[PDB]
RNA sequence: GAGCUAGCCCUGGCCAGGGUGAAGCUGGGGUGAGACCCAGUGGAGGCCCGAACCGGUGGGGGAUGCAAACCCCUCGGAUGA
RNA sequence: GAAUGCCGGCAUGAGUAACGAUAAAGAGGGUGAGAAUCCCUCUCGCCGUAAGCCCAAGGGUUCCUACGCAAUGGUCGUCAGCGUAGGGUUAGGCGGGACCUAAGGUGAAGCCGAAAGGCGUAGCCGAAGGGCAGCCGGUUAAUAUUCCGGCCCUUCCCGCAGGUGCGAUGGGGGGACGCUCUAGGCUAGGGGGACCGGAGCCAUGGACGAGCCCGGCCAGAAGCGCAGGGUGGGAGGUAGGCAAAUCCGCCUCCCAACAAGCUCUGCGUGGUGGGGAAGCCCGGGUGACAACCCCCCGAAGCCAGGGAGCCAAGAAAAGCCUCUAAGCACAACCUGCGGGAACCCGUACCGCAAACCGACACAGGUGGGCGGGUGCAAGAGCACUCAGGCGCGCGGGAGAACCCUCGCCAAGGAACUCUGCAAGUUGGCCCCGUAACUUCGGGAGAAGGGGUGCUCCCUGGGGUGAUGAGCCCCGGGGAGCCGCAGUGAACAGGCUCUGGCGACUGUUUACCAAAAACACAGCUCUCUGCGAACUCGUAAGAGGAGGUAUAGGGAGCGACGCUUGCCCGGUGCCGGAAGGUCAAGGGGAGGGGUGCAAGCCCCGAACCGAAGCCCCGGUGAACGGCGGCCGUAACUAUAACGGUCCUAAGGUAGCGAAAUUCCUUGUCGGGUAAGUUCCGACCUGCACGAAAAGCGUAACGACCGGAGCGCUGUCUCGGCGAGGGACCCGGUGAAAUUGAACUGGCCGUGAAGAUGCGGCCUACCCGUGGCAGGACGAAAAGACCCCGUGGAGCUUUACUGCAGCC
RNA sequence: CGAUGUCGGCUCGUCGCAUCCUGGGGCUGAAGAAGGUCCCAAGGGUUGGGCUGUUCGCCCAUUAAAGCGGCACGCGAGCUG
RNA sequence: UGGGAGAGGGUGGUGGAAUUCCCGGAGUAGCGGUGAAAUGCGCAGAUACCGGGAGGAACGCCGAUGGCGAAGGCAGCCACCUGGUCCACCCGUGACGCUGAGGCGCGAAAGCGUGGGGAGCAAACCGGAUUAGAUACCCGGGUAGUCCACGCCCUAAACG
RNA sequence: CCGAGGGUAGGGCCCGUGACUGGGGCGAAGUCGUAACAAGGUAGCUGUACCGGAAGGUGCGGCUGGAU
């Protein structure tokens, strides 16, 4: 049956991407958090 | 004169459609339309703020001339009478001798090829627009401004009319389509005659699909819901209201008046509506 | 978090084939004029049968499954909300 | 040493289940240490509106070649989507960007909000929509509309020539639009040919044939031909298109009108460039100077912005054309020709799947295009097949029980059972024929029956063409033949009668409920005069609605028919400039503290003082409610009638043992041999009743009852047969569970149901196929029940707040 | 209560005897035939159907008879539901 | 041919009296109603009176024992459209007539459907009286309906 | 071939009968009221509509076959 992950490169970049995070106080805290933890990726990869 | 169908489907048994008799022209004036932005009932927050809306047929908005005091003294010919999906009345197309073209809503009796004019000097004739103070008492008018130069606000739906009753200073007394007696400023405009397409009230939608075409999604009864949803929700089996009949938001819905108390226009209502 | 699901918005797309045969129109009859009657034409419809497509009625299987909802038979809608 | 402890390790179950669609395999020859599993050949089978091909998304090297087999692959492996290495993706024209706008998003102006931020016109962004210039063939191991060959084309820059009032983000035209149906002419695609080209073939009884088999094209600029789309010409006036305007709009006159002219597109032709089979011979070569023609069918595609009808009335913006303003008219633009210039990103491969979403090489999910032929009435249905692609990554045997899927069955025919559950029956088309009732549509495929193949003969009409032959499409009459049987295989209704509920088509608890539930047209009440009511929001702002009482919000009822009674005392809502009560405030009789005092400070009665409540009315399709006892008729029984108590008023019509009736399987009637169900009645209705509508109602229903016919393995009552498993052998090899176990019966005993205690009985040691009585078997710290001064949803005239409103 | 699945049916039995039938008896208000009542006896047997979820019960047609109880109201790691 | 009378019919328009309601003023202790009363209404200012406004229905006097129409029936006034009828002249046609089963059309009131309208009146209904009772007669209220448009119904002591 | 008739299926008319139900006729001395005949104590009758134990009442219109 249809499952929940239906990948969509535009959907991924526009929802979770770097520029979406930066436009919002909650998003920038996300980036600040993942930086402070030392994450190798601050944001999901999408090939665009 | 509404048209019936033979009962060759269960829905055709009761469906009635307008006769469309008065329509002389079947595609709109390209210079006088714009896209009609469907809302579905959603506001700028994206929230449903008027329930049960959406999915109706696509429409273009016909720009309607609700002033006409734009062009005092410039007569106009009645080019056509057209269908407008955005309102119940029909609309009439005007080719002004100016060369300008405009739509007005079509009063009862207006004929293609007649002339119309607007102004204090205008003949009291169906289709003409005058300030209220110059129309003789007792005249049946429509498309009435509520305040000078603010645009026709009253008596615009198919068949409606306001009737002039008297004068009091700078003000005239109107009987609105609802039966309220109100004072409207004598400089407000109005058009002689009543709005046409009176048979509009006698249309029988006929089946559920018709309401869907109009943008009317199914309306679900409070009694049918759950207590999270509505005062009338819940109960084992069916249930009477069991409390004063109420809206989804708790306020009472069988008699409770809701016009704002100290509204400044109260000075100008003479008598609330009838029946 | 609405890439699942619910509703709406914008813009595109899809619905084999077969059946029934509304209004209207033409002619004919009829009448003072009409209604109305007959034949032909016509091709309406949340019309009928049935694939694609959308469903999920009954039964059987499956039950450490092929599958955290599947498989077979049967069954509903299929120009429309 | 225990915490259903935590982390790890290793056991048991066990060589057990399983090894993932029952589309299917067999042999020969290769390779290699090793072969059911890799490569090659022959044979068999499976898909073929796909299980073939082409796009898109998503994936991201998986593509090609060499060398490999530890692990991955449910077995094997020499193979591979695996390991190592090298190679591979080429564009002005295809897709996206250097173009346009849609929802939406963003947002100079502006508005709002403790902060963060929320809005917001223009503008900007935003595509699978608009717009825009490339078709055919060849080539590589791997890319091709990209490279190459042939023929075409677009834009930018510069120059030459001719022409013209040139000039825009401004004005205008255009772009520009629905649904159903559909004309003409074509094209795609297909069938046939006694005509054209071809390596061959003659079999096993016949055939050297008007024989078999194979093929008979594709692209193409200008012209030209056919078919279509689009489009009036001129003049005079002019106040409108937010400047101007010769343009557009409006008015008048003249001429043209289903035309024509001009323009645009499709198809055909067209210089030229290509392709070219079976077969045979090692992807190649030959065939081959291959031939490339005739007839028929024919789109849903094309001409297209075509036509008609209908109501629910069907994007925007740019390109483009025209008009002018500053300007500039040494310019500028337009047309033709010429040279030059023409960037960035994608392009491999998978793509109904082993490469995407499902933890798996997972019977599931995934949008668009092409999708051949024959027969069956048609068709994308069904059977078989082409091209193409597969046999589903464990096999070999055996021929038990039992299980699954499937075939048949004497006699009976629902006796099965909660129920005909299931499975039979029926089944397409043509013809004859078809009931109550009905809203006149229907009910209807009602029911029920007859026909159906093949051969010969005679013949009617239609398309193409030519009016004819040929081909092709609908028919009609007669005479015959064979079989158990002619929709001979596959696909393809069982029917009727009568209740309940819901009018109907629809919708729903994704994953135990599809219904009588929700919705629904329709009916009624009520709010709302527009800066509407109402809804979201602190607000600004939005929705309502660019709507205006024939409109919009809220509520209940639920097509239609005939109807919807009585109660306003209580609650609600509506009306009520009185009266009562009433807060802050006003007022200040009169007290109090302090000071020598002027004064400072404190308390404070009458009186005035809103909404709300009190009070007076109205109001039921507002919340709701609609009696009790006793007596009475010339047989009896029963009471039309009366008495009295109570109420705000005592249930009307219609209906009733009901989706409601307790007693109850009430009683009577029908149906049956027999009927707690069913249907029809009766009425002492425990406990119907009129918009939480009452009573009906044609049609409809995968709804729930009852009956009958048909027919059956449902059953009496079971038998046999098929395949996939179970079983045996080779390969790979789980699981929950598990205190340890050397783990029998009876009768007792025991915390009251003992393998484990007592007494007695029985019993050599160990397995394999089977069955499920026990191990109070497994699973899940009972979801029932209670307990906890545990929790959470929901309600209200519980308490107390708050939003909102007054 | 860190679960001892609960009505009815079906299938499969096994046991008790306070015996429904068949076998053996005494008493009788036992003439015969047929019964009544009590005693012994558990070897075997103890039907098909309509109604209802039913157990039970009522009914139809038969029968030698149409027994009554236990086995976790026997039996859901056997099925139904 | 020329004339006449008439509430004959259909459409649109329009005039005054009266009732009810609403607004203003003036004013006060009752009004109303009946056989007598009560319900009802009124100091929250009724009734009676004066000015203003809205709306509906019906047309006083003329009016008659009258007129018209086939019947049902038709009554303010105005205009338009239309029927029947009588008389004079003796001009035209030349028996072209009478009746009329079926058919068709008209058809008071009440009633029905869909819209609208709603002053007064008023089935049902509620209340007050009366009465043994009073589902009546009398009184205070009061919904259909009475009115308009369109479409049905087709009845009558449709009678002379 | 036709064919008595037999069978399957479906309709039409008529007769008899049916729980129960509807009114009707009749029947020496039942119960309730008093609608009509006199102005019958509300003049009556009437088509229709609504209501009520019953006769009846009431509304709208009509008739005199109404009295003074
Ligand atoms: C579905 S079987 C599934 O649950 C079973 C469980 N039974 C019980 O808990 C029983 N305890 C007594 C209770 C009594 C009542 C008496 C009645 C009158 C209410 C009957 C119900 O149960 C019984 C569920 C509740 Cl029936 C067993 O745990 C079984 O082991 C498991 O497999
Ligand atoms: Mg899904
Ligand atoms: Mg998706
Ligand atoms: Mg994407
Ligand atoms: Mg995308
Ligand atoms: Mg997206
Ligand atoms: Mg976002
Ligand atoms: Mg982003
Ligand atoms: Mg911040
Ligand atoms: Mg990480
Ligand atoms: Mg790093
Ligand atoms: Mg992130
Ligand atoms: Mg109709
Ligand atoms: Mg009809
Ligand atoms: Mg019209
Ligand atoms: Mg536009
Ligand atoms: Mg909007
Ligand atoms: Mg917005
Ligand atoms: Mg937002
Ligand atoms: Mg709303
Ligand atoms: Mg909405
Ligand atoms: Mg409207
Ligand atoms: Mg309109
Ligand atoms: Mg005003
Ligand atoms: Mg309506
Ligand atoms: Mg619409
Ligand atoms: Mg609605
Ligand atoms: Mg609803
Ligand atoms: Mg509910
Ligand atoms: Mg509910
Ligand atoms: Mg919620
Ligand atoms: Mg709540
Ligand atoms: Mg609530
Ligand atoms: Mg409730
Ligand atoms: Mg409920
Ligand atoms: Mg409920
Ligand atoms: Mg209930
Ligand atoms: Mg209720
Ligand atoms: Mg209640
Ligand atoms: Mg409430
Ligand atoms: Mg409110
Ligand atoms: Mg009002
Ligand atoms: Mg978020
Ligand atoms: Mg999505
Ligand atoms: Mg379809
Ligand atoms: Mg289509
Ligand atoms: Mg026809
Ligand atoms: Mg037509
Ligand atoms: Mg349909
Ligand atoms: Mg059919
Ligand atoms: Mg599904
Ligand atoms: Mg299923
Ligand atoms: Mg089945
Ligand atoms: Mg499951
Ligand atoms: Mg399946
Ligand atoms: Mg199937
Ligand atoms: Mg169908
Ligand atoms: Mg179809
Ligand atoms: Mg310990
Ligand atoms: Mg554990
Ligand atoms: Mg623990
Ligand atoms: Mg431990
Ligand atoms: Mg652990
Ligand atoms: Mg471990
Ligand atoms: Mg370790
Ligand atoms: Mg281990
Ligand atoms: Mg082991
Ligand atoms: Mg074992
Ligand atoms: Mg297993
Ligand atoms: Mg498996
Ligand atoms: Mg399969
Ligand atoms: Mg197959
Ligand atoms: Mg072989
Ligand atoms: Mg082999
Ligand atoms: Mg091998
Ligand atoms: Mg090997
Ligand atoms: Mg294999
Ligand atoms: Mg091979
Ligand atoms: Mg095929
Ligand atoms: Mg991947
Ligand atoms: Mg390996
Ligand atoms: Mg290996
Ligand atoms: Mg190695
Ligand atoms: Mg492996
Ligand atoms: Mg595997
Ligand atoms: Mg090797
Ligand atoms: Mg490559
Ligand atoms: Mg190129
Ligand atoms: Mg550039
Ligand atoms: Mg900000
Ligand atoms: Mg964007
Ligand atoms: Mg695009
Ligand atoms: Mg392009
Ligand atoms: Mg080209
Ligand atoms: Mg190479
Ligand atoms: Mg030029
Ligand atoms: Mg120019
Ligand atoms: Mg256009
Ligand atoms: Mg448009
Ligand atoms: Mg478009
Ligand atoms: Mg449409
Ligand atoms: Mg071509
Ligand atoms: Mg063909
Ligand atoms: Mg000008
Ligand atoms: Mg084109
Ligand atoms: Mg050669
Ligand atoms: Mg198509
Ligand atoms: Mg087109
Ligand atoms: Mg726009
Ligand atoms: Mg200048
Ligand atoms: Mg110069
Ligand atoms: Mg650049
Ligand atoms: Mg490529
Ligand atoms: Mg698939
Ligand atoms: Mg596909
Ligand atoms: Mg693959
Ligand atoms: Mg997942
Ligand atoms: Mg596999
Ligand atoms: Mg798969
Ligand atoms: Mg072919
Ligand atoms: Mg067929
Ligand atoms: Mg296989
Ligand atoms: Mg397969
Ligand atoms: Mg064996
Ligand atoms: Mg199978
Ligand atoms: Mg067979
Ligand atoms: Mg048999
Ligand atoms: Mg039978
Ligand atoms: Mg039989
Ligand atoms: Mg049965
Ligand atoms: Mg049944
Ligand atoms: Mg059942
Ligand atoms: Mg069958
Ligand atoms: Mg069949
Ligand atoms: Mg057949
Ligand atoms: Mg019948
Ligand atoms: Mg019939
Ligand atoms: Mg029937
Ligand atoms: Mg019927
Ligand atoms: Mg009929
Ligand atoms: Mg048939
Ligand atoms: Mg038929
Ligand atoms: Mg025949
Ligand atoms: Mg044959
Ligand atoms: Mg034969
Ligand atoms: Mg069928
Ligand atoms: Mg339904
Ligand atoms: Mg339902
Ligand atoms: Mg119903
Ligand atoms: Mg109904
Ligand atoms: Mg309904
Ligand atoms: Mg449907
Ligand atoms: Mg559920
Ligand atoms: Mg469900
Ligand atoms: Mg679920
Ligand atoms: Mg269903
Ligand atoms: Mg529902
Ligand atoms: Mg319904
Ligand atoms: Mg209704
Ligand atoms: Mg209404
Ligand atoms: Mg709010
Ligand atoms: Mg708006
Ligand atoms: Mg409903
Ligand atoms: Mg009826
Ligand atoms: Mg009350
Ligand atoms: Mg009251
Ligand atoms: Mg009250
Ligand atoms: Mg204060
Ligand atoms: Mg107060
Ligand atoms: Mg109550
Ligand atoms: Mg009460
Ligand atoms: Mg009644
Ligand atoms: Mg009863
Ligand atoms: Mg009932
Ligand atoms: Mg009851
Ligand atoms: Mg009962
Ligand atoms: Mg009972
Ligand atoms: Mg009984
Ligand atoms: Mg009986
Ligand atoms: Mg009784
Ligand atoms: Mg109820
Ligand atoms: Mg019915
Ligand atoms: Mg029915
Ligand atoms: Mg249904
Ligand atoms: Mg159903
Ligand atoms: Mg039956
Ligand atoms: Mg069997
Ligand atoms: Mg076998
Ligand atoms: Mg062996
Ligand atoms: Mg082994
Ligand atoms: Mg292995
Ligand atoms: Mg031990
Ligand atoms: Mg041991
Ligand atoms: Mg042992
Ligand atoms: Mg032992
Ligand atoms: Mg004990
Ligand atoms: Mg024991
Ligand atoms: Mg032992
Ligand atoms: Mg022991
Ligand atoms: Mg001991
Ligand atoms: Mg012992
Ligand atoms: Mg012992
Ligand atoms: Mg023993
Ligand atoms: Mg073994
Ligand atoms: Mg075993
Ligand atoms: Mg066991
Ligand atoms: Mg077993
Ligand atoms: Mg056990
Ligand atoms: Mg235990
Ligand atoms: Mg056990
Ligand atoms: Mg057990
Ligand atoms: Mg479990
Ligand atoms: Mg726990
Ligand atoms: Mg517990
Ligand atoms: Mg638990
Ligand atoms: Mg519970
Ligand atoms: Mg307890
Ligand atoms: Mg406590
Ligand atoms: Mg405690
Ligand atoms: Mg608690
Ligand atoms: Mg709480
Ligand atoms: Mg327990
Ligand atoms: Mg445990
Ligand atoms: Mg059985
Ligand atoms: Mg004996
Ligand atoms: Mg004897
Ligand atoms: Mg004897
Ligand atoms: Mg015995
Ligand atoms: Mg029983
Ligand atoms: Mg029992
Ligand atoms: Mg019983
Ligand atoms: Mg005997
Ligand atoms: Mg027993
Ligand atoms: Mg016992
Ligand atoms: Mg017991
Ligand atoms: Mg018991
Ligand atoms: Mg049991
Ligand atoms: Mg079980
Ligand atoms: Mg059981
Ligand atoms: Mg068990
Ligand atoms: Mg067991
Ligand atoms: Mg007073
Ligand atoms: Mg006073
Ligand atoms: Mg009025
Ligand atoms: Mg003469
Ligand atoms: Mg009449
Ligand atoms: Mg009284
Ligand atoms: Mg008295
Ligand atoms: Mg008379
Ligand atoms: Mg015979
Ligand atoms: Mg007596
Ligand atoms: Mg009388
Ligand atoms: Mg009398
Ligand atoms: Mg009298
Ligand atoms: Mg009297
Ligand atoms: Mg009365």
């Amino acid at each position: 049956m249809k499952r929940t992950w239906q990948p969509n490169r535009r959907k991924r970049a526009k929802t979770h991407g770097f520029r979406a995070r930066m436009r919002t106080p909650g998003g920038r805290k996300v980036l600040k958090r993942r930086r402070q933890k030392g994450r190798w990726r601050l944001t999901p990869a999408v090939r665009k | 004169a509404v048209k019936k169908f033979k009962p060759y489907t269960p829905s055709r048994r009761f469906m009635t459609v307008a006769d469309f008799s008065e329509i002389t022209k079947t595609e709109p004036e390209k210079s006088l339309v714009k896209p009609l932005k469907k809302t579905g009932g959603r506001n700028n927050q994206g929230r449903i703020t008027v329930r049960f809306r959406g999915g109706g047929h696509k429409r273009l908005y016909r720009i309607i001339d609700f002033k006409r005091w734009d062009k005092v003294g410039i007569p106009a010919k009645v080019a056509a009478i057209e269908y407008d999906p955005n309102r119940s009345a029909r609309i009439a197309l005007l080719h002004y001798v100016d060369g300008e073209k405009r739509y007005i809503i079509a009063p009862d009796g207006l004929q293609v090829g007649q002339q119309v004019v607007a102004g204090p000097d205008a003949p009291i004739q169906v289709g003409n627009a005058l300030p209220l103070r110059f129309i003789p008492v007792g005249t049946v008018v429509h498309a009435v401004e509520l305040e000078p130069k603010k645009g026709a606000k009253l008596a615009r739906a198919a068949g409606t009319s306001a009737q002039i009753q008297g004068r009091e200073g700078d003000y005239v007394i109107l009987r609105l389509p609802s039966g309220e007696l109100r004072k409207v400023h004598g400089e407000c405009y109005a058009t002689v005659g009543a709005v046409g397409n009176a048979d509009h009230k006698n249309i029988v939608l006929g089946k559920a699909g018709r309401s869907r075409w109009l943008g009317r999604r199914p309306h679900v009864r409070g009694a049918a819901m759950n207590p999270v949803d509505h005062p009338h929700g819940g109960g084992e089996g069916r249930a009477p209201r069991g409390r004063p009949p109420a809206s989804p938001w708790g306020w009472q819905t069988k008699g409770l008046k809701t016009r704002k108390r100290r509204k400044p226009s109260s000075r100008f209502i003479i008598a609330r509506r009838k029946k």
